[PDB]
């Protein structure tokens, strides 16, 4: 599903 | 003959530091939130929405630092955080919770939150009564910080969260933390406080599933009227649902 903000907060 | 391996000690040192880098016991950032309002209809919502949104950020920061969490797929990382966020927020908040007046005391009177404050964010005793009971039972455990950080990490890395793809991997990561916690209790937690401590901690995770279910219901009810949704943050909407 589309979670751009969570995705960005998780990235290395 | 249980002994804390070097790896297990390493896990505890990392989780401790992770927690330190994501929980500010000075509560200095609370000034950045929309102001608390207490005196009718959802007056605490903008403030507690901001606090909760801030809290989601800190929880993601903590989860990223959990040994093995980074080995999961981006999908699974997302699933675990969306489903655990509220629970880890309830757990981590125990640190400011006080049995004196049954409130979360974040430094000042303005940032001291009681049952009516939480009801003025749109909640009822269907949630708040089990929530307070949980906070009480957790505080009474008088967890070592080592135990607290382990419990938060175990909560996050749970294989039965709906939507998990690599369940076996999620279980293997959690098992290493579960084993680390159990050994810690045996070696570092003295009796009588240690009696059944592991089982009691896991019981708190079951209590959290029930709290999460009820929070979600009341949230879906709150977030139903677009006028209320408008008052939330983009992160809250994305993480808790839209
Ligand atoms: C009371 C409680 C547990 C809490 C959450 C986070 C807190 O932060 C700091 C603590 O970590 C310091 O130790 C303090 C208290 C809470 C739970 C759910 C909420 O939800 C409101 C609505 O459901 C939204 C729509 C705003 C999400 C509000 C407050």
């Amino acid at each position: 599903k589309n979670h751009p903000m969570l995705m960005n907060l998780l990235k290395d | 003959r249980p002994k804390l391996s070097e790896e297990q000690q390493h896990i505890i040192a990392i989780l401790l530091d992770a927690h330190h880098k994501t929980y500010d016991p000075t509560y200095a950032d609370f000034r950045d939130f929309r102001p608390p309002v207490r005196m009718s209809p959802l007056s605490m919502l903008p403030h507690l929405a901001d606090l909760v949104s801030y809290s989601i950020q800190k929880v993601i920061g903590f989860a990223k630092m959990i040994p093995g969490f980074r080995d999961l797929t981006s999908d699974d990382q997302i699933v675990l955080l969306k489903s655990s966020a509220i629970e880890v927020i309830m757990l981590r908040s125990n640190q400011s919770f006080t049995m004196d007046d049954m409130s979360w005391d974040c430094g000042s009177q303005d940032y001291k939150y009681d049952v009516t404050d939480v009801s003025k964010a749109g909640h009822t005793l269907e949630l708040i009564e089990p929530l307070i009971k949980f906070q009480v039972g957790l505080k009474k455990l008088n967890l070592h910080e080592e135990e607290h950080v382990l419990l938060m990490a175990i909560c996050i890395v749970s294989p039965d969260r709906p939507g998990v793809q690599d369940a076996k991997l999620v279980e293997a990561i959690q098992d290493r933390l579960s084993n680390t916690l159990q050994t810690y209790i045996r070696c570092r937690h003295p009796p009588p406080g240690s009696h059944q401590l592991y089982a009691k901690m896991i019981q708190k995770l079951a209590d959290l599933r029930s709290l999460n279910e009820e929070h979600s219901k009341q949230y879906r009810s709150l977030s139903f009227q677009p006028e209320n949704s408008m008052k939330l943050t983009p992160l809250v909407l994305e993480v808790f649902g839209n």
